[PDB]
């Protein structure tokens, strides 16, 4: 249950990915810094020399949608009666098999094809962390040298 | 004439008969609530008095918050229906939380009257006892509850906010 | 419940019995005093460990002792 | 008026029992009195005897019992109280063999009772880990 | 000043040190 | 009302708000629960303080970190009598524009350290925020080998 | 990411998010029955 | 005194009773026990005179300072 | 919580328990564990708990402040 | 003109025009449910226009002393909440109206504790009518007095408009 | 008037002498409870029905004494952390969200009004304090209006807060002097007694002096 609903959320999380370049290359995701005397100081990241660094308006425009989808969460898991797929184990419901090294290979949308493109997913998402730490670019940089240069162009 | 007589001919209960817990108007006035208004299934209930509750709720938050303002601000408005919705939120886990741990229950009127009949030689405390007969007080009613506490919360936030800013604006 | 116990050096003068405000003391037949009789607890699960019985009590340290131990509705006075 | 004829004339009062004497226990003190006297509740206030059988209901034991030595006072001996369970599982309770507890009664055995005085208790170090 | 790679594979190692202390809290029971 | 004072079967059955309140002030005194032997009372006490050992580690490496990282132990290491320590950033949503400028310090609010750490580090031979980086390091490996 | 930008991230997340959690697992816990 | 009122107001009988024990046995040994068998204050004149001492100390030190700064101004 | 000892508290809670218990609205939640005032012993832990921390902070707020503000 | 509460010395059953010796006995409950609700509304109207005359805190001042003139600078959406509480209550009493044992103008639900009635309690009721009515008259008069003259209660007095 | 130790003397003497005198009152209301109360010669009276709603009454009292402490004193503290956080704009003060208390200055302008209007044979207000002219012997002050703001609603309020609180222990103590849930025989206990013993939990402090104690530390705080 933990596998397949965490394959969702990379898969979703893979596109989220995708739009983020896209709207950081097309001029979108707002330019400059939060408001101090709008949002108080928690907004306040550093002051230099007497100028005060504040969080990056795009950071919270991202941080914005990912919580109205955080949010869908939160209602969905707050919902079990009323949801196809619950988040949690019922008290006797029992796990779902596990589906081993090689899921079976059945195309369409069925229960296969998608907790191996879950896990394919999730596998893309570690080795994209795991490219960014060790050659040292940002994530961004690594998914457009990933894609030849069609994401940020 | 004496307007104060024991609660339902008990005199040993802790309770009286006041012109006010026995009254005709108390009677129609809680009959009409979300909470014991007839016909109502346990979603619809939650629902209701989660879009009153929210709606209520988003007003402290705005007037008074840590972002206030005099005219009207986007900000202020966003400010105290974040705060409205994330309180609602913790309401809905404390509903949840006390209905797991309250009931063992998911069709009432009937366990009682099934071990009142059929004998309850077990456990107890599920099949004996069993407080209350309300649809509410079983495992799935209170979760369609709270679920419909939690959904009605955000819509009746969220309406509250437009209405907040219709009339901020438009007045 | 609370645990209470009864040694030898009862007298039989009655007087935990008659101040046990919830009927945990009684007295029974005995061979070991003058009066012929010793208190006696049967139903400690109604103790409610308020030590009115060894304040009553004439011996010199005590013929009745209360041990307070776990807490029930009962022992607790909780009337709710 | 009342549920029972036999229940003392009360007016009821916000000290009675509550929801645990529903669902846990409930205690019921009976008694015959010959006069219609006043005596004060244990909850509230004042009730009046009836000329007759008298029932109360109490949400504890100590409540019933002091009522009934209240009763004494009336010179109301034959008071009897007994624990109801939540359905009708009536206990006798207080007049257990019929015999008050503090008038020795043979068929009672001791219970509690130590074959020494207080010094004989043994030492709480010999009682570590049982 | 400290860098990412510093300050992230501290938090990484304190993860590892979490495991290991709510294994010790499990197994000093319930 | 069951199952939480797992070590002592007379205040499981409590059926008040007393058997939550000594539930947590009965926790450490083992001779006391119930099914208890010497042996068990030993071992848990053993591991008990493993456990502790864990924590002053892990406290001491919390300070070490903290101090190499919003702290100014190299500006304070030029110039130990004017520079006053300090012991790591703020961040309060609840300040106002007025308690954010009072506490600023270089940077970011941040707390004078009064622990006297940056003099006993001074001390011993340390001279660079990396020099704490590698004691944070190292005794995190430690309460993990303790733990 | 800059690493001014971590408490602003850490501090909401432990001193809100733990509370709530630990609240939920610790009443849970001691509202349990056998 | 409003500080030695708290002696009364948070301690207990027994502990009192039982220093006046080896206070007597002291001077039993010096053969000075006095025949009126000393005992610690009851539960209700403990608390009684905690709340005196409290009340006396609370009301002088607030009389003092009134009285001596509308005095001086 | 020194001054103040049990049986005060224990039948003010019971006033309270008949207060949630007799109002509506209110009476769809019930407690799990009935409240009662806190034991003789736990009072005096807790006053002691309290009586200590207070001495702790206010003390450590004056010897630091006043070391401070008068020193520089 | 029944055995009802209300019957006073000046005119015992007062049914000059016969009103109820036709009706039935749920016309009279409705005649008395009609004449208990213009009582208690005319009571709060005269209160309101004498107070209202000498004494308008609300609103900053402003809002002119005299009735039928501030009925036309409340800011209506004040003038609206009113009006949806006056319809919630009234929707709540229409919902009292179906409980078993309900008396018309009784909306307190006094026939639960009142069973056989004393003298008192008539009494008292009857009270409530006389003053009711003696307030319709009054509220009556005190509108057509604003109307035709143009001036309030006190206004009118004090001047001398008499 | 221009003697201020004699004033402030009295006045606080005055006080001091009343709250003594008021905890005494409730005690005696207690002693009466317990030895002379008859509850046959009180049947269905108006001490009888008070005793069997005291449930309600002590109920009551303790939300209301909740509520006002929870307000007046913590809109103290949030003024007190407002302060500390450097948000002075978002104090309980005259030039911060403003408390005014409207119902005492309308009684402060209706009272210097008095002469001519509602006392027309007066010549001049009854106190100064209501309003007026500053009233000086000897260039010191006599009398001043009193002008009261935010800062005087919050006292005002505390003051309500620990009244009530003060007589929410006086009447649990008159009230409860005779039985209980606890205790049903409290009364065959005496007035003055220090417990029923450590059972039921802990019975400390039920009798119905030591609620005269409590009262009386509450009394003092209050006062
Ligand atoms: C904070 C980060 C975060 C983000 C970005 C998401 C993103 C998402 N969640 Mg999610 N979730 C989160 C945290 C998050 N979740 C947490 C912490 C929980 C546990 C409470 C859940 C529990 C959860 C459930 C139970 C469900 C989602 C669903 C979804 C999807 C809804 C988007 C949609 O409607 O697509 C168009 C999307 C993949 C739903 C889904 O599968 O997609 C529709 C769904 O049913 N989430
Ligand atoms: C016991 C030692 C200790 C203590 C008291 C603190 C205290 C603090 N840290 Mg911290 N920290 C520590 C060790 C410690 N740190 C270590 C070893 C690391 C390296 C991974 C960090 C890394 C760190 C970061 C990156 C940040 C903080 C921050 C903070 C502040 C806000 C709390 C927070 O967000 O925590 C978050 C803490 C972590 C993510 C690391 C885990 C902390 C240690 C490893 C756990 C210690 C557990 C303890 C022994 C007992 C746990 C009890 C629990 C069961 C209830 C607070 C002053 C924030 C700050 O400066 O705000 C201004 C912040 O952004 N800490
Ligand atoms: C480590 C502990 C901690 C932290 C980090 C915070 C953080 C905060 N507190 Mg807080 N508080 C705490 C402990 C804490 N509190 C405690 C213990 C108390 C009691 C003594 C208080 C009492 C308190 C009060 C009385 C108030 C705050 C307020 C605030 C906010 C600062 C005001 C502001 O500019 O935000 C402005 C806030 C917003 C723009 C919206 C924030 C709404 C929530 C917090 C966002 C959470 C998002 C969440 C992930 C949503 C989940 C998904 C959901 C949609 C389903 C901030 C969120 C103020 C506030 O904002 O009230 C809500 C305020 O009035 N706090
Ligand atoms: C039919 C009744 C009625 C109506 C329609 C009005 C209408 C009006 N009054 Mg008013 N008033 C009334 C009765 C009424 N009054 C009574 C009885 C009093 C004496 C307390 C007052 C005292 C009063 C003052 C002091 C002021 C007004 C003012 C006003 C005007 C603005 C509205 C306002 O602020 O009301 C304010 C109303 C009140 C403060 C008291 C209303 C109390 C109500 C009538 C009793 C409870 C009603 C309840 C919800 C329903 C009954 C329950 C049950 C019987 C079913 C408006 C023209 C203001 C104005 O501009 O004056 C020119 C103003 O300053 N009124
Ligand atoms: C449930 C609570 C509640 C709330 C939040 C409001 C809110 C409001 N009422 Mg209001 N009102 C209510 C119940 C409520 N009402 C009830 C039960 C009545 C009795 C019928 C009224 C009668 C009433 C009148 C008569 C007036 C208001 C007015 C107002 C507005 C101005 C209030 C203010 O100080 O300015 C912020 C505001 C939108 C005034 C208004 O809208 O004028 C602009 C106005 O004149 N109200
Ligand atoms: C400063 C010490 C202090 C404080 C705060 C209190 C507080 C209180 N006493 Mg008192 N008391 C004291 C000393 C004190 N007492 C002493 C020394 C004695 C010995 C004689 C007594 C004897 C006594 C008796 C005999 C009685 C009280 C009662 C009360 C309560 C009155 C109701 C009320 O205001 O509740 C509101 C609570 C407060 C005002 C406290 C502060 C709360 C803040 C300002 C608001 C909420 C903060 C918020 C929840 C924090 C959340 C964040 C957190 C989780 C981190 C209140 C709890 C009465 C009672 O039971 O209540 C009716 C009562 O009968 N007290
Ligand atoms: C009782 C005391 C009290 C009161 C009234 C307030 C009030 C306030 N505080 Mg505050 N505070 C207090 C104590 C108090 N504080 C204490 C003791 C502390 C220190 C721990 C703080 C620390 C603090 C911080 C740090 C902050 C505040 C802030 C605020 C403001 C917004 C709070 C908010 O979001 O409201 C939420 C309100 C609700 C969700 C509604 C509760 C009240 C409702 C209306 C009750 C309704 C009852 C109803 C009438 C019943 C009848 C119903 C009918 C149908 C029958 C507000 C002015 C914030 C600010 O900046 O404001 C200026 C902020 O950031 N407070
Ligand atoms: C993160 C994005 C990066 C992009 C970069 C910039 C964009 C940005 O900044 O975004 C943030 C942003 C807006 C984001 C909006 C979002 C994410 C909305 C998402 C709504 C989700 C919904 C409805 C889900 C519904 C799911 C359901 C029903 C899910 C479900 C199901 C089904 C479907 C399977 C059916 C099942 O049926 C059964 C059986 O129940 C039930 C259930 C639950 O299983 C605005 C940002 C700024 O406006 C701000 C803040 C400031 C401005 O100045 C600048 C901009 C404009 C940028
Ligand atoms: C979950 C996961 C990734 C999850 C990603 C998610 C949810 C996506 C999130 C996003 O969409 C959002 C939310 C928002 C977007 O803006 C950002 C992203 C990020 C895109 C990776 C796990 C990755 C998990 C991995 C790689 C696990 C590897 C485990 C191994 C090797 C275990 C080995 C062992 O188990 C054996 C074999 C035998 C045992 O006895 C011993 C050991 C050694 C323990
Ligand atoms: C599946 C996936 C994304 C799936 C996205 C889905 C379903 C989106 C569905 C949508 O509905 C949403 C959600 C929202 C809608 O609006 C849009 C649509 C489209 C309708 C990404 C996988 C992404 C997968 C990735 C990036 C995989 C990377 C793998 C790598 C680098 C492998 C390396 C190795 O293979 C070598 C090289 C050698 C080996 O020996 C060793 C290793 C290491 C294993
Ligand atoms: C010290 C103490 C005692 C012991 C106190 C005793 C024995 C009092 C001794 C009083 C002496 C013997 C007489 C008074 C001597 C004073 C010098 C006279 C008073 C001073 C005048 C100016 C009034 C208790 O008995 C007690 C009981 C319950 C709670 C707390 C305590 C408690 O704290």
């Amino acid at each position: 249950k933990a596998e397949r609903w965490n394959g969702r959320h990379a898969m979703f999380g893979w596109i989220v990915l995708l739009a983020t370049g896209y709207a950081q290359a097309h001029g979108l995701l707002p330019e400059g810094g939060m408001d101090a005397k709008e949002w108080g100081t928690w907004v306040i990241v550093s002051t230099t020399n007497g100028e005060q660094v504040t969080i990056p308006a795009a950071r919270a425009a991202i941080a914005i949608g990912h919580l109205h989808f955080g949010a869908v969460g939160v209602f969905a898991a707050y919902s079990k009666n009323s949801v196809k797929d619950r988040l949690l184990l019922e008290p006797g419901e029992k796990d779902e098999a596990p589906a081993g090294l090689f899921p079976a290979l059945r195309p369409g949308l069925t229960k296969e094809a998608e907790m191996l493109n879950g896990r394919v997913a999730m596998l893309g998402l570690v080795a994209l962390v795991a490219v960014s730490a060790a050659t040292g670019q940002d994530i961004l940089s690594v998914i457009d040298q990933g894609l030849g240069g069609l994401l940020l162009k | 004439v004496s307007f104060i007589k024991p609660y339902r001919q008990d005199p040993f209960v802790g309770h009286l008969a006041t012109p006010i817990t026995t009254s005709a108007f108390t009677r129609a006035y809680l009959k009409v609530l979300p909470a014991y208004r007839p016909g109502l299934t346990p979603l619809s209930r939650g629902a209701e008095i989660g879009f009153t509750h929210g709606y209520f709720l988003i007003g402290p938050f705005y007037t008074y918050g840590p972002l206030r303002s005099v005219e009207f601000s986007l900000t202020s408005l966003a400010a105290g229906l974040l705060a409205a919705i994330t309180l609602l939120l913790i309401l809905t886990v404390g509903l949840s939380i006390y209905g797991q741990v309250t009931y063992d229950v998911y069709d009432n009127a009937l366990i009682v009257k099934l071990v009142r009949q059929m004998v309850g030689s077990e456990r107890t405390q599920d099949l004996p006892q069993i407080k209350g007969t309300s649809e509410l007080d079983t495992v799935l009613g209170w979760q369609k509850f709270s679920e419909g506490f939690f959904s009605g919360g955000l819509i009746g936030s969220i309406v509250a906010a437009v209405g907040i800013a219709l009339y901020s604006t438009y007045l | 419940s609370h645990t209470v116990k009864i040694y030898d050096t009862c007298i039989g003068c009655t007087q935990c019995v008659r101040a046990c405000p919830t009927d945990v003391l009684e007295m029974v037949p005995w061979d070991g005093c003058k009066a012929g009789q010793i208190a006696s607890a049967p139903r400690t699960e109604d103790c409610v460990g308020c030590k009115r019985c060894e304040t009553a009590c004439p011996t010199d340290f005590l013929s009745v002792r209360v041990y307070l131990g776990g807490e029930t509705t009962r022992s607790l006075g909780l009337a709710y | 008026k009342l549920k029972q004829s036999d229940f003392p004339k009360f007016e009821g009062s916000t000290g009675g029992w509550l929801s645990a004497a529903k669902n846990e226990e409930k205690y019921v003190i009976i008694w015959t009195s010959k006069d219609a006297s006043l005596f004060e509740m244990p909850t509230g206030g004042t009730a009046k005897m009836n000329a007759g059988n008298n029932v109360a209901y109490f949400a504890r034991k100590e409540q019933c019992l002091a009522l009934g030595s209240q009763l004494r006072g009336f010179k109301i001996t034959n008071y009897k109280i007994f624990r109801i369970y939540p359905p009708l599982d009536i206990t006798l309770l207080h007049p257990f063999d019929g015999v008050f507890p503090e008038k020795v009664n043979q068929g009672r055995s001791p219970v509690g009772k130590r074959d020494a005085s207080i010094g004989g208790n043994p030492n709480p170090a010999s009682l570590k880990f049982q | 000043m400290i860098y990412d790679s510093q300050v992230y594979i501290a938090l990484v190692i304190a993860v590892v040190a979490s495991v290991l202390a709510i294994r010790l809290g499990a197994t000093l029971y319930n | 009302v069951y199952k939480f004072p797992k070590f002592s079967k007379a205040l499981a059955e409590d059926p008040s708000t007393r058997r939550i309140w000594y539930g947590i002030a009965t926790a450490h005194d083992f001779e006391s629960h119930d099914a208890m032997t010497e042996s068990k009372l030993y071992q848990k006490i053993f591991a008990s303080h493993f456990g502790h050992i864990a924590i002053i580690f892990l406290w001491t490496a919390g300070n070490l970190f903290h101090v190499a990282w919003q702290g100014n132990f190299e500006a304070w290491i030029l110039n130990p009598l004017k520079v006053r320590p300090i012991a790591h950033a703020i961040w309060d949503p609840h300040f106002g524009q007025a308690a954010y400028k009072a506490f600023l310090k270089t940077s970011s609010p941040a707390n004078l350290a009064l622990s006297g750490v940056y003099e006993w580090w001074y001390t011993i031979g340390m001279r660079t925020n990396n020099d704490l980086y590698q004691g944070s390091f190292f005794l995190i490996l430690l309460s993990s080998l303790l733990l | 990411m800059s690493l001014d930008l971590l408490p602003s991230f850490f501090v909401p997340l432990v001193g809100l998010v733990l509370p709530l959690f630990s609240i939920i697992g610790l009443f849970l816990y001691i509202e349990k029955e056998n | 005194i409003w500080a030695f009122s708290l002696m009364f107001l948070f301690s207990g009988r027994g502990y009192w009773q039982e220093l006046i024990e080896s206070i007597v046995w002291a001077h039993n040994k010096l053969k000075v026990a006095p025949s009126i068998q000393p005992r610690a204050l009851s539960i209700t004149q403990g608390r009684a005179v905690g709340v005196a001492h409290y009340l006396l100390g609370g009301i002088g030190t607030t009389w003092a300072f009134f009285l001596a700064r509308i005095i001086s101004v | 919580f020194l001054i103040s000892w049990r049986g005060y508290w224990q039948e003010l809670i019971e006033t309270i328990v008949w207060a949630h218990e007799r109002t509506p609205l209110a009476n769809l939640v019930r407690w799990k564990d009935k409240p009662v005032a806190l034991s003789i012993v736990q009072a005096r832990l807790v006053g002691l708990a309290h009586f200590t921390i207070g001495y702790v902070l206010t003390y450590a707020a004056f010897v630091i402040a006043s070391t401070i503000g008068k020193l520089g | 003109l029944d055995g009802m509460i209300g019957s006073s010395a000046p005119f015992k059953n007062f049914d000059p025009l016969g009103f109820a010796a036709k009706a039935d006995q749920k016309t009279l409950n409705k005649y008395r449910e009609s004449e208990l609700k213009h009582g208690r509304v005319a009571m709060l109207a005269v209160l309101g226009w004498i107070v209202q005359e000498f004494w308008h805190p609300l609103y900053d001042g402003k809002l002119s002393s005299n009735p039928l003139k501030a009925l036309t600078e409340v800011p209506l959406i004040g003038w609206a909440q009113i009006f949806v509480a006056i319809n919630v209550i009234e929707y709540l009493q229409n919902k009292i109206k179906e409980l078993p044992g309900y008396r018309p103008g009784d909306y307190l639900g006094t026939w639960e504790w009142v069973e056989q009635s004393d003298e008192g309690w008539d009494s008292y009721q009857t009270k409530e009518l006389n003053n009711g009515r003696l307030a319709m008259v009054a509220i009556a008069g005190l509108i057509v007095q604003d109307l035709i003259t143009g001036q309030a209660a006190l206004e009118q007095i004090t001047a001398g408009n008499t | 008037a221009i003697d201020y130790p004699t004033q402030l003397s009295l006045f606080t003497h005055h006080v001091w002498i009343g709250g003594f005198c008021i905890v005494g009152g409730a005690a005696h209301g207690a002693i009466f409870f317990v030895r002379d109360y008859n509850a046959a010669n009180n049947y269905n009276n108006l001490i009888d029905r008070v005793i069997r709603h005291r449930d309600a009454i002590i109920s009551h009292l303790n939300w209301v004494c909740i509520f006002l402490g929870c307000h007046s004193f913590g809109l103290y503290v949030h003024n007190d952390t407002m302060r500390a956080l450097g948000r002075s704009q978002d104090l309980f003060s005259d030039n911060a969200i403003a408390l005014k208390p409207i119902f005492a200055q309308f009684i402060q302008n209706l009272h210097t009004l008095a002469p001519g209007s509602t006392a027309p044979n007066a010549l001049t207000t009854v106190s100064y304090a209501f309003g007026g002219d500053v009233i000086s012997v000897g260039s010191k002050i006599a009398m001043m209006p009193i002008s009261l703001g935010t800062a005087d609603f919050l006292v005002h309020h505390i003051h309500a807060f620990t009244i009530h609180v003060t007589v929410l222990i006086l009447l649990k103590g008159v009230l409860y002097s005779r039985n209980s849930r606890l205790i049903p025989d409290k009364a065959n206990l005496g007035f003055r007694f220090p417990c029923d013993g450590p059972g039921r939990g802990g019975t400390c402090q039920v009798s119905a002096w030591d609620h005269v104690f409590l009262g009386l530390f509450w009394m003092y705080n209050s006062i």
